[PDB]
RNA sequence: UAAUUGCGAUAACGAACGAGACCUUAACCUACUAAAUAGUGGUGCUAGCAUUUGCUGGUUAUCCACUUCUUAGAGGGACUAUCGGUUUCAAGCCGAUGGAAGUUUGAGGCAAUAACAGGUCUGUGAUGCCCUUAGACGUUCUGGGCCGCACGCGCGCUACACUGACGGAGCCAGCGAGUCUAACCUUGGCCGAGAGGUCUUGGUAAUCUUGUGAAACUCCGUCGUGCUGGGGAUAGAGCAUUGUAAUUAUUGCUCUUCAACGAGGAAUUCCUAGUAAGCGCAAGUCAUCAGCUUGCGUUGAUUACGUCCCUGCCCUUUGUACACACC
């Protein structure tokens, strides 16, 4: 499986009506200068590392 | 208590407290200072007793 | 180096007297042992069925040793526990009055309390003599 | 008179307090060596303050503690900040001041709360539930 | 929620107001200054209105 | 060790262990290292202590949740279901008599098939309720480190505690078996199957 | 304890008083399958006919058996204390009883008959069907019979 | 004699009580409004704090 | 009541030619060999440590530890 | 009472065969609580009556 | 922002009620004043084990000293402090250091204007009117009933067990209360399996009950997954206590009888840290009766630290033929 690993830089806001979703960017420790903005589950802050089980696929604001 | 006097409504309950300072200073002095020292220094609102020797 | 009670676990120190008291004969059991229950909120008696009065003795006798001094009712208490009352919620119950208060005579006649005066029961410094005697046979097992 | 100090240490209800004079090294509580406590899970709770510390620091000292009121772990956790809060009060009046700073220093820096006294308490219950927060059972009919 | 009531921003502002020939960036002698300059009736609310003080006091020196 | 008896004495065996290494109940805290990128940072070892009992306020700030000892961690969700509602000097214990059987089969320190079995059971992303009117399809997200920590402790106890429920091995047994199948994922382990069953779901959904 | 080793002189189900009892569990509480004889009531037995209570009913050699058998329907001769027995200061001879496995379905008939028969109204309120002890009907009890 | 204190200094405060209650039906033409009692030795003392005291 | 409350000298020997390659053996191990009841599992587990056969690793009730000789 | 178990059509076992009423599993019925700002007395205080008063 | 709490914008400027302030309680004092009804060290007097000086107790006054612990008086302390992020560099907010304490410090008390045909004439010798008032709707006396049982609903209690029951053993709280013209809280000694009985005793209470030796919990065994030793409904027989009286069984003990219940459909409650849940205890009621309540402490988690999807309510905007105001 190609396993990414992508660092969080940024926090950005709550999404999903109930709101236990935040919008947050996150960078590749391997081959950087690339940023994507993914969508977590749980609690998160800045400098934490997201595990991406796809690469290239990003979402928005959700209901 | 609850405040209610009928029990209609959310169960309020309410607390009233009374409290109570009790102190008690030790003199050797002869009769007549100690009816001296109690006839004045009364007061409305302390309860002043005088017992007598360590029996 | 010198020894007292309190050096000695807690546990392991009665199982030793109790041990002791049985390896003894000394005893002055009742007799309504192995039927009576020790207290009201027990369902069984104790499972030991021939012994179960040298351990509440040696624990009656540690007790009273560690303190100035102890009573009947003080003794139903400490030794008392929960009773299920069924299908109504638990509530502490006192022990038996009579299976303590007949250690604090068989233990006495044997020479290992008296009956203190402020009411209760000391201590005997014959008992001290001989807790602190078996306290140190203890020690010498992990020695 | 001898050099001694006392101290403490309060654990949600229980005060745990410790004489501290100078001796040839042990440690007992309310009447027995510290090697028996037993709620025996945290025995090692208890012996932690001469282990952050080092088993010397106490053949020249005897501690002895008591401890009424609390609970089977609530006094557990005060004994041993009493032990540690006194050995740290030795070096206050006793020996030099760098080597009590170096004390306090091994001890916050692992700190179960060894020298300060946590400030927990049990809140007061409002009437309207059998809890503090806890809130009776409604049905709406 | 620590906002501050305007009864000690009022007494924060009229004190500056005149008393900057005194009043330095230490709270802790402001502190001591209200209770020799103003009459306040709580230790609290005057350490609120010496705390406060101390703000304002901190960003003058500051344009 | 420069050994030291002093008036009361303290064991040798307790006074060798102390202030050498200052390790768990009888188990080494070093060389335990999380064999992933991330969740470090996340999982405590390092550093350490001698019980996991610790008198701790990891409540009163958001993610000072995770400076608790995993172990520790592993302890306060063993502790629950209403019965076992407080009564931490019980799960206590299980810990202890847990690590020893996660020692006794196939070595390797417990304290680090323990961090090796949460890390093999955090879910690295699932799905969540998106509404989209009445007919609410499912939208995959990656989930939090932090989240993936914690659920893999309420999966692992739990996947224990419904086993061992109802038969005759005791809940430290299963709890080491559950811990034991979730260092490498044996797909044998009520663990794993939650946790892959949720990264099959984000799967079809994205 | 001890590691036993016994030969096939250990053997299972064993019937006594009528009822069937297994034999490869404890003794003492073997016994209770009785009707009449309880845990209480087993355990002072067996500590009374000498028998070893660490044992099973598989085990227990004949005569121990027999033994145990003789001191249940005969525990005042045996200094059994009289208030450990079901059916004490009985209300036709005065006599202390302790009433047995079938023997237990037939004093509860010759009881509730006594009260109906007198027409007192536990009797009648048994003859009802319904409960007797004085608890409130209006919301418990409504599956029974 | 021979009470607790604390059934004492309620018992007291029953009396104010009581004794408040039948002035403000016994005094109200005479603007009542209040008493207090000093316990001394030798007499128990009762003010009436009456606006008009020439009918008290 | 379903097999192995009781001794059976055949399975006495079982359990002497069997504890071997028990890296974990206990009351629960003993009971899963579709043999002895967790009570006469505790006495065994005394017996096989009365020589060898067993190291104690653990120490009580409700939960017991024992590996193989060395 | 003598009679009182004599009599048939008594005990548990006749009531359990017959139906259950339906007005058990019946509501609270609330029998007006939506007209309870309009005045039943027809009476209605004039506004003399009332500076007289206020 | 918890807040018409503030900043800022500003034809407004500056103000008051309500919020805040305040008050009570729980936290911090080796700083002040002290305490045989609170406790510590030392000394006598004193017992036990070791001896090489030691270790562990006894002794409401045999004396000396002290106030860390306890107690409550007067003070002190916090002001979201220091620093750094963030933001109109405004109010603020988030992180780190320090601190007894940094969620309005935690928990309460008090709480404006107004509304409701909300509840209470069954708390009142508070009261209008109406009825009744001697064969009484007055009042007292006897007995019964409010508990009555095909069923529907609500708060609970106890459980379905092996993080368990059971038996021994360890042994730790806090809020209270407790008897005068009296029988309240009760130690201790005996008798009793138990419940209890009997003889005495301290206490009008920091002095005596009481260290309330409470319960979970910790410890070593017995049991082995089997409705089993889980569970204790139902029921028979016996003995005690309260009370003038216990039958429809006030309560308590004992043996026996050993049901349903294998984690529960659709639904629905409560809750964010010493909190939840588990656990007992005191007080109210009380002659006897807690499965209730009000408080208390003990053991002590998981998960949020968010949003407006559900629901509930506030805000403007807007419409109105409503103003007795959508009843
Ligand atoms: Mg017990
Ligand atoms: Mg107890
Ligand atoms: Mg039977
Ligand atoms: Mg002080
Ligand atoms: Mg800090
Ligand atoms: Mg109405
Ligand atoms: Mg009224
Ligand atoms: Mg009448
Ligand atoms: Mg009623
Ligand atoms: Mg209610
Ligand atoms: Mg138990
Ligand atoms: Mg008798
Ligand atoms: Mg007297
Ligand atoms: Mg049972
Ligand atoms: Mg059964
Ligand atoms: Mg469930
Ligand atoms: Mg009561
Ligand atoms: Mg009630
Ligand atoms: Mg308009």
């Amino acid at each position: 499986t190609p396993v990414t690993l992508a660092k969080v830089i940024k926090v950005l806001g709550r999404t999903g009506s109930r709101g236990g979703v935040t919008q947050v960017r996150v960078e590749f420790l391997e081959d950087t200068s690339r940023t994507i903005v993914r969508n977590v589950k749980g609690p998160v802050r800045e400098n934490d590392i997201l595990v991406l089980m796809e690469s290239e696929r990003e979402a928005r604001r959700l209901r | 208590t609850r405040k209610t006097p009928n029990g209609e409504g959310s169960k309020t309950w309410e607390t009233y407290e009374m409290r109570i300072h009790k102190r008690y200073i030790d003199l050797e002095a002869p009769v007549q200072i100690v009816k001296r020292i109690t006839q004045i220094t009364i007061e409305p609102g302390v309860d002043v007793e005088v017992v007598v020797a360590s029996n | 180096p010198g020894v007292s009670v309190r050096d000695v676990a807690a546990q392991d120190f009665i199982n030793a007297y109790a041990s002791f008291l049985q390896r003894q004969g000394k005893l002055e059991v009742p007799g309504y042992v192995d039927i009576v229950k020790t207290s009201s909120g027990n369902e069984m008696p104790p499972q030991d069925a021939e012994g179960w009065f040298y351990k509440r003795a040696a624990s009656v006798a540690r007790h009273i040793y560690m303190r100035k001094q102890v009573g009947v009712g003080k003794l139903n208490k400490l030794y008392g526990g929960a009773k299920s009352r069924g299908v109504r919620p638990y509530k502490h119950i006192d022990a038996s009055g009579s299976i303590n208060r007949k250690v604090l005579q068989a233990l006495e006649k044997i020479g290992i309390v008296e009956i203190s005066p402020k009411g209760g029961r000391r201590i005997s410094e014959n008992g001290q003599r001989d807790l602190d005697r078996i306290a140190a046979q203890t020690l010498e097992e992990d020695e | 008179a001898v050099p001694s100090v006392q101290t403490f240490g309060k654990k949600k209800s229980a005060t745990a307090v410790a004489h501290v004079k100078a001796g040839k090294g042990l440690i007992k509580v309310n009447g027995s060596p510290i090697t028996l406590v037993e709620p025996e899970i945290l025995r090692f709770k208890v012996y932690e303050p001469l282990l952050l510390v080092g088993l010397d620091k106490f053949s020249n000292i005897d501690i002895r503690v008591r401890v009424t009121g609390g609970g089977h772990v609530s006094q557990v956790y005060a004994i041993r900040q009493a032990i540690a809060k006194g050995l740290v009060a030795y070096h206050q009046k006793y020996v030099d001041e760098q080597s009590k700073n170096e004390l306090k220093k091994a001890f916050t820096s692992y700190d179960r709360t060894l020298l300060i006294a946590d400030s927990r308490r049990p809140e007061p219950k409002k009437f309207g539930g059998k809890g503090a927060r806890s809130r009776f059972q409604k049905s709406y009919r | 929620g620590r906002v501050r009531t305007k009864t000690v921003k009022r007494a924060s502002k009229a004190l500056i107001e005149r008393y900057y020939p005194k009043l330095t960036l230490d709270f802790q002698t402001n502190k001591r200054l209200c209770d020799e300059i103003a009459t306040i009736q709580s230790k609290r609310l005057r350490n609120k209105i010496a705390g406060y003080t101390t703000h304002l006091m901190k960003r003058i020196q500051k344009g | 060790f420069t050994p030291v008896v002093l008036a009361t004495p303290i064991p040798e065996e307790v006074q060798q262990a102390q202030t050498e290494i200052k390790l768990f109940n009888k188990w080494s805290f070093e060389e335990v290292e999380v064999k992933d990128a991330s969740l470090v940072d996340y999982v405590q070892v390092r550093q350490p202590i001698f019980v996991a009992h610790t008198a701790g306020r990891y409540a009163n700030k958001r993610f000072r949740k995770a400076q608790c000892p995993i172990i520790e961690r592993l302890t306060n969700s063993l502790m629950m279901n209403g019965r076992n509602n407080g009564k931490k000097l019980k799960a206590v214990r299980i810990i202890k008599h847990t690590l020893d059987i996660i020692n006794v089969l196939t070595d390797q320190n417990p304290i680090q098939v323990v961090v090796d079995a949460i890390t093999n059971t955090g879910p690295r992303e699932d799905t969540t309720r998106v509404g989209g009117g009445g007919a609410a399809r499912r939208q995959a997200v990656d989930v939090s480190p932090l989240r993936r920590v914690n659920q893999a402790i309420a999966l692992l106890t739990i996947g224990a505690r419904e086993a061992a429920f109802r038969n005759i091995k005791t809940i430290a047994e299963t709890l080491a078996e559950e811990l034991i199948n979730a260092a490498k994922g044996s797909s044998t382990s009520y663990a794993i199957k939650k946790k892959d069953e949720l990264e099959r779901v984000a799967k079809s959904n994205r | 304890s001890l590691v036993v080793q016994e030969q096939g002189s250990f053997q299972h189900i064993l019937r006594l008083l009528n009822t069937n009892v297994d034999g490869n569990i404890k003794i003492v509480y073997a016994l209770t399958t009785i009707k009449g004889v309880g845990r209480r009531y087993s355990n002072l037995v067996c500590k009374k006919a000498d028998v070893d209570l660490h044992k099973r009913a598989g085990e227990l050699t004949q005569e121990e058996l027999e033994r145990i058998v003789q001191i249940m329907q005969n525990p005042t001769h045996y200094k059994i204390p009289a208030w450990f027995l079901n059916r004490q200061n009985d209300i036709t001879d005065g006599k202390d009883y302790h009433t047995l496995a079938n023997n237990v379905e037939s004093k509860l008939r010759d009881d509730l008959e006594r009260l109906k028969k007198i027409r007192a109204h536990r009797g009648i309120r048994h003859f009802w069907g319904l409960r007797v002890r004085g608890q409130h009907t209006k919301t418990t009890g409504r599956r029974r019979a | 004699a021979l009470i607790s204190k604390k059934r004492k200094l309620v018992a007291d405060g029953v009396f104010y009580a009581e004794l408040n209650e039948f002035f403000t039906r016994e005094l109200a033409e005479e603007g009542y409004s209040g008493v207090e009692v000093r316990v001394t030795p030798t007499k128990t003392e009762v003010i009436i704090r009456a606006t008009r005291t020439q009918d008290v | 009541a379903q097999h192995a409350v009781i001794l059976d000298q055949e399975k006495y020997d079982r359990i002497l030619k069997e504890v071997p390659t028990y890296r974990y053996v206990s009351v629960s191990v003993l009971v899963d060999r579709l043999k002895i009841g967790g009570s006469l599992a505790r006495i065994a587990l005394r017996h096989l440590e009365k020589e060898g056969i067993i190291k104690p690793i653990s120490k009580h009730s409700k939960q017991a530890i024992y590996t193989r000789a060395t | 009472n003598e009679g009182a178990i004599r009599d048939k059509t008594a005990g548990r076992r006749n009531n359990r065969s017959k139906d259950v009423t339906d007005s058990a599993t019946t509501k609270k019925s609330n029998t007006r609580r939506a007209t309870d700002r309009h005045s039943r007395t027809g009476k209605t205080d004039t506004k003399k009556k009332v500076n007289q008063g206020w």
